[PDB]
């Protein structure tokens, strides 16, 4: 529609001043490209420090959930002499696999544009005239002539200051929608099991699915095969197999029936968190430099990793 | 005195005449869609609506050049919207699924 | 070759106003008045009707206004 | 012609040249949108296209969607901003539609469309409108308008060099369109200047001509003095302040912000008219051509010579002839005025 448009109209001088000279101009296309794009700076660099994720809150496959691209599957049959262990290294099969891009050692910073953490203040029921407004003030009150936000605005996980002026907390269903965000943002691992064994809970230790533990441990790990040990050969699991129920854990959370639930902490980042606004570097940048080169030298940054941030789909936006 | 005169002023070099045919069928939109035969009767009435509704308002005029029945492209063009992709296939003799 | 006309910036002056208020000033004459600086404008912001719809559905009622 | 590319043969004329054989397009081929959308989602983007089509056709207008912009501009061998100008001022015409198939669940049909391209020789950008004024005469006793017949009709000027253009055989198809634009030179009274026809006409004492122009000033030509201004020859007027002129109010204009100009201007120019000028133009009752820019005294003088002696005296209105003798003689001889007026009177 555009280009035909554009194929069809020499161009004319207007006798007004240049638009890139006017404020409404530099305000509202900062706005139109870096609105909800922020960077959080960890204290020091310290990734995840487990390849195998228990969470049992998400509904497993039998809506779709974004967590599933990390689900490893039971399969019945497998190649002789074939062990966990070998592929996907200390995981649990039938639960979560952390890829080693999601773990880098050297990770100093989380570059992330998303509008889904932003504390109850944000209503996609209201105008995005308001939205905006709403938006465009919290950062001039939260800011002071740079674009670093003040402890205020932060939720009180990423900072002893923080009073969610800007952010919401992050809660336990989150990991199902946002994984990304969490293994790159949570200061510390909780888990949520309903696995037999996890904090020494034996079956007998218990003081239509009733109290029971979802996934029972068996003898051990074994293949069999009839003079063909290659391709294809009966699995035997160390753990039991979820496609039947798939909604134990999930309804198990909602407390629908009473079950033994297994929690334990693990600190992995220090509660010294410090986030930076793009939006108001935008504004203040173009004060200075003029807004053709500030746009330029700020869109390359989105740019950094190699796929740019603000093209990917707003919930797995997330970036080390 | 003078007074601005803001549209372009165009010297005429020339005019170059052109002839294009426009064909449409639905059979080819229903097939790459996967319709159904409910939804194939709405393309049918939505395709003849602003068709006739053209049809209508439009006098016949000659064009002083020769019959496109005469030109290998109507030919070749007219032939593949039609049978592109039909085929016959001949038995050594008659004989039933069993 | 690269057009570009001075069709509506011929006369070497112009007469700029601060608000479109300022147009129904007594003592002003008949010419031509422009307001002095931009409207900006994002569709976005203007379509509310899309904001709310979902899929292609969304889609097909931006085609129609562009 | 054979192929599109022939068109820019040099030893062509100014003509309509058609292609020989016609341009066959399948619908199905072009949109390739709908191909890879499904069930009514596809239905309906189709109708949005056909609805878009009738639209323009309509208005005599071509939808460019049904023909490839990289090929028909390597063919035509033009800028990005010649296939613009190209694409705007091109036409259309529907010359039939025929249903060829006719089912409940299918249909099929075809449309002849016939185009007119213009192809454009030169384009003219910065242009201005000419508008006459002229200049008042009193000559013997008559007040006389006085106008040059200007050889162009449009002033263009694209930088720095002003050039006077002539149209012939123009219309709008949005731009305007001519056949024939002839490049001229303003009037003068040399060999390197146009030699151009100047009108008088009688007109009606008192005169006075107001013309409020854009930017505020206000253009004058009137038989009589106000607010300082000289009478007959005409000038443009700007006030510090309100004021009440010709039975009418001059403004104080609007502060303005100075821009590069592209305002013509023109070359000075002296030119003598007829003694009599006045008479000649009572005694035809319409306007009448009295001179030219660049004509010899000798042949400006033989012109309504025979004519003006053949105004002779009378016996059945000699007072009111005497009257106009004076009138004729006041300017070359005053004291012999002064004597004919007398004898006029007794
Ligand atoms: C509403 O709109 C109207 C327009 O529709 C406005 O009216 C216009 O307002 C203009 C002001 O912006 C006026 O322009 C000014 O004209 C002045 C007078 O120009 C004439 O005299 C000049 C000097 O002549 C004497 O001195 C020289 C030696 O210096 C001797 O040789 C002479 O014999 C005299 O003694 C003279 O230079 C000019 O000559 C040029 O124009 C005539 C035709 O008019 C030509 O025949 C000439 O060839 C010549 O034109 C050519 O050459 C000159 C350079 O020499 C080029 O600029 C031309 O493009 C062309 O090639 C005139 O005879 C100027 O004095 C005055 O100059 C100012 O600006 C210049 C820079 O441009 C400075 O250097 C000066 O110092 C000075 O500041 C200016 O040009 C318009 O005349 C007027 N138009 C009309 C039709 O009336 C109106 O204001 C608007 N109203 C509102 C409210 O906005
Ligand atoms: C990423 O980061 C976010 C934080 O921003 C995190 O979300 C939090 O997740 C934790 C863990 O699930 C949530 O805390 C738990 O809440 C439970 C429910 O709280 C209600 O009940 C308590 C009283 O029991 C009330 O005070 C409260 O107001 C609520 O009504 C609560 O049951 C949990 O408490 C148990 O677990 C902790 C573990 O440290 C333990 O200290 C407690 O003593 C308590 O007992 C333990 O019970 C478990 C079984 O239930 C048992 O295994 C264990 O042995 C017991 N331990 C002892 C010592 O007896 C706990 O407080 C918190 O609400 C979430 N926050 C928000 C804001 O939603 C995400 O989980 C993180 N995601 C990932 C993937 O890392
Ligand atoms: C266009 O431009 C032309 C050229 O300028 C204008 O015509 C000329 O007008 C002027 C001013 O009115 C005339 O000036 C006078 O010249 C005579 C002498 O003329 C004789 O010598 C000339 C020498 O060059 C010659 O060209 C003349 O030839 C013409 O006339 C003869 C005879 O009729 C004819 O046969 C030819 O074919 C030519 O047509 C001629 O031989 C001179 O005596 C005058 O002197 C008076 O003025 C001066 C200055 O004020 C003063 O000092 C004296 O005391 C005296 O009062 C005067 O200089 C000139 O003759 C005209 N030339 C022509 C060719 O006609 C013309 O008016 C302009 N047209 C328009 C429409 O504006
Ligand atoms: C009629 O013609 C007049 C020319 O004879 C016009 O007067 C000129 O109008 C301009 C308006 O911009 C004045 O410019 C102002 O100048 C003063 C300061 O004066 C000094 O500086 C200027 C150049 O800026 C210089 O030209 C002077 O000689 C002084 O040295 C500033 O305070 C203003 O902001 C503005 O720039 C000209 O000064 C003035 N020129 C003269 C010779 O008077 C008059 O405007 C015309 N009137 C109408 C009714 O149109
Ligand atoms: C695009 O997708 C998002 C994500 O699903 C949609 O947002 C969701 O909208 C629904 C319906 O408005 C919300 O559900 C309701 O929430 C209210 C308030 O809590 C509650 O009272 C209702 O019972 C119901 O649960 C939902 O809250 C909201 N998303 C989330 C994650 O909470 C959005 O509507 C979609 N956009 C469209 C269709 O344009
Ligand atoms: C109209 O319906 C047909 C029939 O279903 C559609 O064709 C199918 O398109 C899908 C998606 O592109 C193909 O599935 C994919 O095939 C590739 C290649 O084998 C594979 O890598 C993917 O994992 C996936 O299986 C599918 O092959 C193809 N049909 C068949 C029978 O194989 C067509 O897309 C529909 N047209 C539309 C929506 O316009
Ligand atoms: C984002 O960064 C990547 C990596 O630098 C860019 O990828 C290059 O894209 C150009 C396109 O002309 C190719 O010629 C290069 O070969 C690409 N390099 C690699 C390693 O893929 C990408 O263009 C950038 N994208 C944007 C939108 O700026
Ligand atoms: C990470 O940083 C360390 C210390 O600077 C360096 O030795 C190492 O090469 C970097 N990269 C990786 C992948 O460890
Ligand atoms: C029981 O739990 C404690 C937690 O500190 C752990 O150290 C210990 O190894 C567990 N013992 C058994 C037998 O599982």
């Amino acid at each position: 529609e555009m280009q035909s448009l554009s194929d069809v109209m020499i161009d004319f001088e207007i006798p007004l001043g240049d638009p890139r000279d006017q404020e409404q101009y530099i305000h509202r296309k900062c706005y139109q490209e870096f609105a909800n794009c922020y960077l959080v700076k960890y204290k020091e660099p310290k990734p995840w420090p487990k390849e195998g994720l228990i969470a049992d809150q998400c509904p497993l496959p039998g809506n779709r959930q974004s967590i599933w691209d990390y689900y490893i599957k039971v399969e019945s049959i497998r190649p002789a002499n074939w062990t966990t262990k070998s592929k996907y290294g200390q995981a649990r099969l039938g639960s979560f696999y952390i890829p080693s891009s999601l773990r880098q050692i050297n990770v100093s910073h989380v570059l992330f544009c998303s509008d889904q953490l932003y504390s109850k203040w944000y209503n996609i029921e209201n105008t995005i005239e308001q939205n905006e407004r709403f938006l465009l003030n919290k950062l001039n009150n939260l800011t002071s002539g740079t674009s670093v936000l003040k402890k205020r605005a932060l939720p009180k996980d990423w900072s002893s200051q923080g009073k969610n002026a800007l952010f919401r907390e992050i809660n336990v269903l989150d990991i199902c929608s946002k994984p990304e965000s969490v293994i790159l943002l949570n200061t510390s691992y909780y888990s949520f099991s309903l696995w037999e064994g996890d904090c020494n809970f034996t079956k007998d230790m218990i003081s239509p699915y009733a109290c029971r533990f979802w996934r029972s441990k068996n003898e051990k790990e074994e293949t069999k095969c009839r003079d063909g040990e290659t391709k294809r050969c009966l699995y035997y699991p160390l753990w039991d197999s979820p496609e039947s129920t798939y909604d134990f854990g999930y309804l198990a959370y909602q407390k629908n029936f009473p079950s033994p639930i297994c929690i334990e902490q693990q600190k992995i980042r220090d509660q010294d968190y410090e986030v930076y606004s793009l939006y108001q570097e935008c504004k203040i940048a173009s004060k200075a430099y003029g807004i053709d080169t500030v746009l330029f030298s700020l869109k390359n940054f989105l740019n950094y990793t190699g796929t740019p941030v603000n093209e990917m789909p707003n919930a797995r936006a997330f970036v080390g | 005195y003078y007074e601005p005169h803001p549209e372009p002023i165009v010297v005429k070099e020339r005019v170059l005449g052109l002839s294009q045919i426009l064909m449409i069928n639905s059979e080819n939109i229903a097939n790459n869609a996967n319709l159904t035969q409910e939804v194939k009767k709405l393309l049918t009435e939505m395709v003849n609506e602003e068709m006739q509704s053209l049809s209508d308002v439009m006098i016949d005029f000659e064009i002083p050049l020769g019959d496109p029945r005469d030109q290998e492209q109507y030919i070749h063009r007219k032939c593949y919207q039609e049978f592109a992709n039909c085929y016959l296939v001949k038995y050594k003799e008659p004989k039933p699924w069993p | 070759a690269k057009l570009r006309s001075m069709g509506y910036a011929l006369t070497g002056a112009v007469q700029t106003l601060s608000q479109i208020s300022d147009i129904n000033d007594e003592n002003l004459q008949q010419g031509i008045y422009l307001l002095r600086d931009h409207v900006i404008t994002l569709m976005e912001a203007t379509l509310h009707d899309i904001s709310v719809m979902e899929g292609m559905f969304a889609v097909q009622h931006l085609h129609t206004h562009l | 012609l054979s192929q599109i590319s022939d068109i820019n043969d040099e030893n062509l004329q100014q003509g309509i040249y058609l292609l020989r054989d016609h341009v066959i397009t399948l619908m199905e081929a072009t949109l390739h949108d709908i191909s890879v959308m499904e069930g009514m989602f596809a239905v309906q983007h189709l109708h949005t296209h056909l609805n878009h089509l009738k639209t323009m056709l309509l208005e005599r207008r071509i939808d460019w969607t049904y023909m490839s912009s990289t090929w028909l501009q390597q063919q035509l061998q033009k800028s990005d901003d010649e296939m613009k100008v190209i694409k705007r001022i091109a036409r259309s015409l529907v010359y039939y539609v025929k249903q060829t198939h006719s089912s409940p669940t299918a249909t099929a049909w075809e449309i002849g469309l016939y185009y007119e391209l213009v192809i454009p020789k030169h384009i003219y950008l910065n242009n201005w409108n000419v508008v006459n004024i002229g200049h008042l005469v009193k000559s013997a006793g008559q007040l006389t308008h006085v106008t040059i017949a200007h050889p162009y009709e449009i002033i263009n000027k694209e930088c720095v060099e002003t050039i006077y253009l002539h149209l012939e055989d123009c219309t709008r198809q949005d731009y305007v369109i001519c056949d024939v634009v002839k490049i001229v030179q303003p009037c003068g009274n040399s060999s390197d200047t146009s030699d151009c026809p100047v009108w008088a006409e009688a007109v009606k004492e008192p005169f006075v001509q107001v013309n409020p122009l854009k930017n505020g000033s206000y253009l004058v030509l009137a038989s009589s003095t106000d607010c300082q201004i000289p009478p007959y020859v005409p000038s443009i007027v700007t006030v510090n302040e309100t004021t009440s002129c010709f039975g009418l109010d001059f403004k104080r204009p609007l502060v303005a912000e100075e821009r590069l100009s592209f305002e013509p201007r023109l070359p000075n120019l002296q030119l003598r008219l007829p003694h009599l000028v006045g008479i000649i133009a009572k005694i035809k009752g319409i306007k009448i051509e009295v001179t030219s820019s660049g004509e010899s005294i000798k042949e400006q003088i033989e012109r309504a010579k025979a004519e003006l002696l053949r105004l002779d005296i009378h016996e059945g209105d000699t007072p009111a002839w005497i009257q106009q003798l004076a009138a004729a003689t006041k300017d070359v001889w005053p004291a012999a005025a002064s004597a004919l007026q007398g004898i006029g009177n007794f």
